[PDB]
RNA sequence: GAAUCUCUUUGAGUGUAGUAUCUGUUCUUUUCAGUGUAACAACUGAAAUGACCUAGGCUC
């Protein structure tokens, strides 16, 4: 009934679950955490999911979700697979995104040490992102480079100095 | 009695006699039904004893008594004692739906 | 219309449901009729029950379910017109006459209710156009209906209605059944006729002397019946027509002479010594010159005036054995007599009641003759009387000769019973343990004789043969013969693997009444060799052979645990803990009580394990014995072992475990009665969980735990634990169910011993009045507990003050 | 939209405050 | 149900027994009356706050103190005590 | 009891009282009077339409 899966208990401080909300309390039976209803069997959770009130709990945590939340420069070469694993995936899926940049500053990261520089981070679905140290409070900032046209892509930034090479999977940043 | 609402006690001024249990219902308590330390003996008012049906049993008045009966040592120390006589006089649902079940 | 007719459906449905239905139909629509009683109209409800309870095809079960349902409506509605009143009684009166007490009973219990339902004035209406009535049948069913009215709304309201009936010149069966009505007043209120007995006595007397003799004989009866439920005192009244009596005896003769008869007899014995001894030796002369009497009514009687008028000082046991005694024997000894019950059953305890005057050698003396005739049920008969009598008056009167003969008999009769009955082997019995001593020669015949029954093909001698000796077993101790105890033990272990369980269970008592008896390592088998073989005799299955099994499996864990192997112990366990699924009792107790032989034979931890291993099975039993056996381990090997082991089992997230877990605490409390000081301290932090915890179960279980732990640990001075536990439990007391408020309640009587009884009630005062009439309906109840255990202990704790109450009391504030 | 909320919370049901600007509150 | 219906009876007979017993709905004054007899009744019957009583009060001799908290039981001993 | 041969393995009970927990279906408008409630609630009987103005009306 339960198809096999392991529901864990509510203490076992959290694999991934199927409904992420039916678990078994302290006690022996099963609870479900939005509703707080307490279910004898398998067959009746089943109910519950199927039930009306379960989905109108379902709106309303999706509601209090949707409530909250002459000079110098620098010139980057990122170089991609060569037609190794991208066989495998080619369903117009952002396919014809390419890679993205931005700087991010260091205040803010995983283990929260040291900090204080920034980074041009630059980002593409499937490999893992990239940073790159810039110390220097400003190269490369132009003026007014082009003549003002406004297809904002993603930013100023990125189309004012990119080029992505999508023929030989080469993305050029300065 | 104790697990069973339907029974109607007697509760009357106690006698100078004590009541009987069966040999089934022997070395229990008539109140809470405890089977362990007894402390002293049940007595019963003067209309629980007279003729035949002061042999019976003080609990399910049906079989014969042969053993005095005890009031375990808490329901002495609650008191429930010296309530009254502690005898049932109604049979109960159970003991008749069971009668009729059968046959 | 459809709309109501949608609950003439719905009454036609549920009342097919109980008579004709599942039982998990009839019973959840019981429930929806005595919640939905009140708004079905009684005239709906009766209306249509009524008619089903008049056909003929309705069998006695149905009937019971329609009867029920009948008392649980009346019951609640409380108000009730005529017509019906006068239909229930036309359905429920015939119950008092049914042929087994249960419907006697249950058809009892409608009358009673319906007494205060439909109240005084209404009953008495409707039996008045009743008692007239030409039938018989009619007339006999409601002079006990009328009865039991009379005790359920007392006699004294209902009363000048029977002297209306009884003094009625108008109607004859008026005074007949309204005489009648006085009978079976006499027979519901037992000895408590007493008081009422001179008012009663307004109708009896001039309606004894009615013309028409059936009347003047149910005034008899009255008079008998009265005279034995009053017992000394009610002499007084029948003064009056205690002088009628006499010119009714000496004349009327046939059946009327034997109903005077009846009626003198019994008022002997509440008759003053000195009036006593005339009215006696006047009622010995019709009793000799009645002994001839063919019919059995008489002879019923003059076995009444024998049976009283022996307690009677005035006439001397030498008047008896020279006149009375030998007239007796005789003629009611005869072998006719043996056949028909009923009168064997008077004849029997007449002659004991003689035996008490008469001497014990001559009573028995005259006995021997029958007990060596010839008939079978006749020897029965005679049998009884020995047994009867031999337990009243002992074997001390007897000579050694009288006191061969009489054994000589039993063996006789004894061998050549039939019918299965104790009567032989009480008696037979009676007569050892009584001149015990005394029995040492006649000793060897008597087990030969055994050792040939057992031998025998039929299995009803085999029991009768193996039940005798557990008798024999302790006056053969007495009587020191020590071979014949290993022989018999040694036959009997070798009959020990019989077919038929019904003799095996017994061969198994008097394997248990050897071995408690004798030197244990002078058995012969030896026990280290019985007990393997009993391991396998537990999966018999039946019960008596279980019972005495593990009866005295308990005994050898009493008396023997060196012998078996501890692993062997563990395989009783084993098998055991699987039989306490057995229906029966007995079985279940006898086992809980040996796993504390058991565990303080080999050890707990081994068994402990094996117990909490059996908490995870669903079914109800189970869980409860083992927490019974938990229980008894704790009590007889330590708590201190068991409770650590315990308090960890209930950690595991299983909800059954868990209760189980408390419920085994709550037996291992109250089994240990004072110890339980100690113990606190560790286990209110469990409690803490069980008492805060979601389910309604856990915080009923718990509070039994607190039950016992409170009466039996209070004034050790604890205390500031006991604080805490209440602090836990007051907010329970709103909780609805019945399982879970007695227990909660009774939980707060405890802990009214261990705090005292103002320390308690600090909580209860608030919301004793309070506006909201259900915390007041439910304080009210939990003070009312309370002045129920303490009356002028509660005095000092009032909150109560000059200016809180108008009068108060001055002397309270007096200093000195 | 909550028809039955109000009414078994309590909400939607007016009422009086004399203290604050004689104030109207909706539930209690 | 018969439950409930076993706690009425058994109610009407403690009632009954032990006399004062709230129920459910009862007066301040059929309350404080208990209250009031419980009290007299524990002065009295103790020969301890009993000397207490007849050495506070001064009274000539025991049996005058036990005797007035028998009578103030009754209610109209209040008034009788006024009309002397 | 002893002697020989072949092959295999190892090294769904039942009844009596009673709770708890899920799913399904309805929420008639609006006011007054009675019942009821700690207050609500719930239950019981009667009846709002037309017109005007910048949420409101000493409105008709
Ligand atoms: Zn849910
Ligand atoms: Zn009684
Ligand atoms: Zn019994
Ligand atoms: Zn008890
Ligand atoms: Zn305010």
């Amino acid at each position: 009934l339960s198809k096999g899966e392991n529901v864990p208990y509510t203490f076992q401080d959290e694999q991934v679950r199927s409904n992420p909300y039916i678990y078994k309390n302290h006690s022996g039976k099963l609870v479900c955490k939005l509703c707080n209803t307490m279910h004898m069997s398998w067959s009746s959770v089943e109910r519950h999911l199927g039930g009306k009130k379960h989905g109108l709990n379902v709106l309303r945590r999706g509601i209090s979700i949707e409530k909250s939340s002459g000079s110098v420069g620098l010139a980057i070469q990122v170089n991609y697979s060569s037609e190794v694993k991208e066989n495998s995936v080619d369903s117009d899926d952002k396919a014809k995104v390419p890679p993205l940049i931005r700087i991010v500053s260091g205040l803010e990261l995983s283990d929260t040490k040291q900090k204080g520089k920034k980074f041009l981070v630059i980002a593409y679905e499937p490999f893992e992102n990239i940073a790159i140290e810039l110390p220097p409070n400003e190269i490369l900032f132009s003026e007014n480079n082009d003549m003002d046209n406004n297809n904002d892509g993603v930013d100023e930034l990125n189309k004012k100095c990119t080029f992505w090479d999508a023929i030989s999977k080469l993305y050029y940043v300065q | 009695s104790r697990h069973q609402f339907d029974l109607i006690m007697c509760l009357k001024q106690p006698g100078v006699q004590t009541g009987l249990l069966c040999e089934k219902c022997d070395g229990k308590c008539p109140i809470c039904d405890s089977y362990v330390r007894p402390k002293r003996k049940v007595r019963v008012c003067e209309n629980c004893s007279f003729g035949k049906q002061a042999k019976n049993c003080i609990i399910c008045n049906l079989n014969v008594g042969v053993n005095d009966a005890f009031y375990c040592w808490e329901c002495c120390r609650l008191g429930k004692d010296k309530d009254g006589c502690p005898r049932i006089l109604n049979l109960g649902s159970n003991r008749l739906d069971r009668h009729f079940e059968k046959k | 219309l459809n709309k109501d007719e949608k609950k003439e459906r719905t009454l036609s449905m549920l009342l097919l449901k109980i008579k004709n239905g599942n039982t998990a139909s009839r019973r959840t629509s019981m429930r929806i009729l005595t919640d939905k009683a009140v708004t079905f109209g009684p005239e709906m409800i009766f209306n249509r029950l009524l008619p089903i309870l008049l056909d003929r095809s309705l069998e006695d079960q149905e009937r019971h379910l329609m009867i029920k349902t009948i008392d649980r409506v009346l019951y609640q509605l409380g108000d009730l017109t005529k017509p019906y009143v006068h239909k229930i009684l036309v359905v429920a009166a015939p119950l008092l006459i049914d042929e087994d007490p249960m419907v006697r009973s249950t058809g009892q219990e409608i009358i009673t209710n319906l007494s205060t339902v439909a109240g005084l004035k209404t009953i008495l209406t409707v039996m008045r156009p009743d008692i007239e009535n030409e039938d018989e049948y009619v007339r006999n069913v409601t002079s006990r209906a009328a009865a039991v009215v009379a005790k359920a709304l007392g006699v004294n309201q209902l009363l000048p209605f029977i002297n209306a009936a009884c003094h009625s010149r108008k109607s004859w069966k008026a005074r007949h059944t309204g005489i009648k009505i006085v009978q079976q007043i006499g027979i519901l209120l037992g000895i408590g006729v007493l008081n009422h007995l001179t008012g009663l006595m307004s109708c009896i007397k001039d309606c004894l002397m009615d013309d028409h003799v059936p009347v003047r004989i149910v005034t008899a009866h009255t008079l008998s019946t009265l005279a034995e439920n009053s017992y000394p005192y009610g002499i007084e009244v029948f003064n009056v027509v205690l002088e009628p009596l006499w010119k009714g005896i000496r004349s009327h003769r046939g059946k009327v002479l034997s109903s005077f008869l009846k009626a003198v007899g019994s008022m002997i014995p509440l008759m003053d010594p000195e009036y006593a001894g005339y009215y006696t030796t006047e009622a010995m002369r019709i009793i000799r010159r009645e002994f001839d009497s063919p019919d059995d009514e008489m002879k019923k009687t003059i076995l009444l005036v024998l049976q009283k008028c022996s307690a009677v000082e005035s006439i001397t046991p030498k008047f008896l054995r020279e006149e009375i005694a030998p007239e007796f024997f005789q003629k009611f000894w005869v072998r006719r007599v043996a056949l028909d019950r009923p009168l064997n059953k008077v004849v029997t305890y007449t002659t004991v009641t003689l035996a008490k005057k008469l001497g014990c050698s001559y009573t028995i003396d005259k006995l021997l003759t029958p007990l060596r005739d010839e008939a079978e049920p006749f020897r029965t008969m005679a049998v009884h009387a020995v047994t009867r009598t031999v337990n009243l008056l002992g074997t001390a009167d007897l000579d050694e000769r009288l006191e061969t003969r009489l054994i000589d008999a039993l063996l006789i009769a004894f061998q050549e019973q039939t019918n299965s009955d104790s009567i032989i082997f009480k008696g037979f019995g009676a007569v050892t343990v009584s001149l015990d001593i005394r029995m040492k020669p006649f000793l060897a015949p008597i087990v030969s004789t055994i050792l040939n029954h057992l031998k025998h093909k039929t299995p009803l001698v085999r029991q009768h043969a193996a039940d005798l000796c557990a008798i024999l077993i302790p006056v053969i101790k007495n009587c020191h013969e020590f071979e014949m105890l290993n022989k018999l033990n040694i036959i009997l272990y070798e009959s020990l693997g019989e077919v038929y369980p019904e003799v095996l269970g017994s061969i198994i008592n008097a394997m248990y009444c050897i071995t408690s008896v004798m030197d244990l390592d002078k058995l012969q088998p030896p026990i280290n060799q019985i007990l393997p073989t009993l391991t396998p005799i537990l999966r018999n299955k039946h019960r008596k052979v279980e019972v005495n099994t593990i009866k005295f499996v308990g005994l050898i864990g009493k008396l023997a645990p060196t012998y078996a192997p501890p692993k062997e112990w563990m395989r009783i366990c084993f098998e055991l803990l699987e039989l306490l699924k057995s229906t029966n009792k007995e079985i279940r107790r006898s086992a809980n009580a040996t796993f504390g032989f058991i565990a303080e034979a080999i050890g707990p931890h081994d068994v402990l394990v094996a117990l909490l291993n059996n908490l995870k099975v669903q079914e109800r039993q189970l869980r409860v014995c083992t927490a019974v056996a938990i229980g008894i381990v704790a009590k007889v090997c330590g708590p201190y072992n068991v409770l650590p082991v315990i308090m960890n089992e209930y950690t595991t997230p299983e909800t059954n475990v868990q209760n189980g877990v408390l419920k085994a605490m709550s037996f291992m409390f109250e089994y240990i009665g004072n110890m339980s000081k100690d113990y606190i301290y560790f286990i209110t932090p469990l409690l803490e969980d069980a008492l805060t915890d979601r389910d309604l179960v856990h915080r009923q279980t718990a509070s039994n735990v607190i039950t016992h732990l409170a009466l039996n640990c209070s004034g050790t001075g604890h205390e500031d634990a006991f604080i805490h536990l209440m602090n836990l439990l007051i907010p329970n007391i709103f909780e609805t169910s019945p399982h879970a408020i007695m227990r909660i309640l009774e939980g707060l009587e405890a802990l009214s011993q261990a705090l005292g009884p103002g320390l308690f009630m600090n909580y209860i005062w608030a919301g004793l009045f309070h506006p909201a009439k259900n915390v007041r309906k439910a304080f009210w109840r939990v003070y009312n507990n309370m002045y129920v255990m303490y009356q002028d202990a509660m005095v000092p704790f009032y909150p109560v003050t000059p200016d809180n109450n108008e009068e108060y009391i001055e002397e309270l504030d007096l200093v000195l | 939209m909550p028809y039955w909320l109000y009414k078994l919370h309590g909400l939607d049901r007016e009422y009086r405050c004399e203290i604050c600007s004689n104030k109207v509150y909706n539930g209690r | 149900m018969a439950e409930k219906q076993r706690q009425l009876k058994l109610q009407k007979i403690y009632k009954q027994k032990y006399i004062g017993l709230g129920d459910e709905s009862t007066t301040r004054e059929q309350w404080q009356r208990n209250v009031r007899n419980d009290t007299l009744n524990t002065l009295q019957g103790h020969s301890a706050s009993l000397e207490y009583v007849s050495l506070s009060r001064g009274d000539l001799s025991i049996r005058d103190t036990r005797i007035h908290l028998l009578k103030s039981m009754s209610p109209g001993y209040k008034a009788y005590l006024r009309e002397e």
